[PDB]
């Protein structure tokens, strides 16, 4: 309820860090690391962002691939509650990641002049 | 009370954030 | 709470369509806060090290931090579920964290 005073998507940075970060303040709420492919082109597609959720690395970790060059990883859920259904939680997490990827493209789109 | 950031300060800070972000993303590219 | 440790200690945030900025502190005490600036904020490096104040503001009273350099932190959301044993030393640690965040912002934007 206090989270609702915040914007839905917060884009983050840190000193000395090449990777970026994100906070999602609506359900499901989380902190995540933003990392990038080397051919990220940034052009805004007519089609909506449709990314993939997967397990990656060692040991296996949840990660999101936007397929437009942005990745989301090191998820930390900020909700204490556990979701009743695992399938619907993963779906909600993925949709949130898609919105974030779209919002990130607009951060770049706003800026390039 | 807690201040709300004014438009003039926010526009200058937003531009500097954009310049750093463009520089940071170029290291990932190519 | 151990996953927090793979992150950098201080994360500076922004949102589209928003003038205010944001911060995440990922070491104890962990929190999300709104970062804002008054009209006398210069972003210039201070003569003394950052020495801010923690206080209660509004009615009803809510925690807020004033860097006294024009930078404010507010709308604190604690990210740790544990409750502190001594309330005095928690505030001291929280205020100290805020001082570091303000200083860090100054160095990032310098």
């Amino acid at each position: 309820n206090i989270f609702n005073k915040y914007p839905t998507i917060i884009h983050g940075e840190a000193r000395g860090e090449n990777d970026e970060f994100v906070v999602h303040t609506r359900y499901p709420r989380f902190l995540a690391r933003k990392s990038f492919d080397d051919n990220f082109t940034g052009e805004m597609p007519a089609k909506p962002v449709n990314g993939e959720l997967g397990q990656i690395g060692e040991p296996r970790r949840l990660a999101y691939d936007s397929r437009l060059g942005l990745w989301l990883s090191d998820f930390i859920m900020l909700d204490n509650n556990k979701p009743k259904n695992m399938e619907d939680w993963l779906g909600q997490l993925k949709a949130a990641c898609d919105r974030i990827a779209a919002d990130d493209l607009m951060l770049n789109e706003d800026a390039a002049d | 009370s807690v201040p709300k950031t004014g438009d003039s300060l926010a526009m200058a800070r937003r531009l500097a954030r954009s310049v750093r972000r463009l520089t940071r993303r170029r290291a990932h590219r190519l």
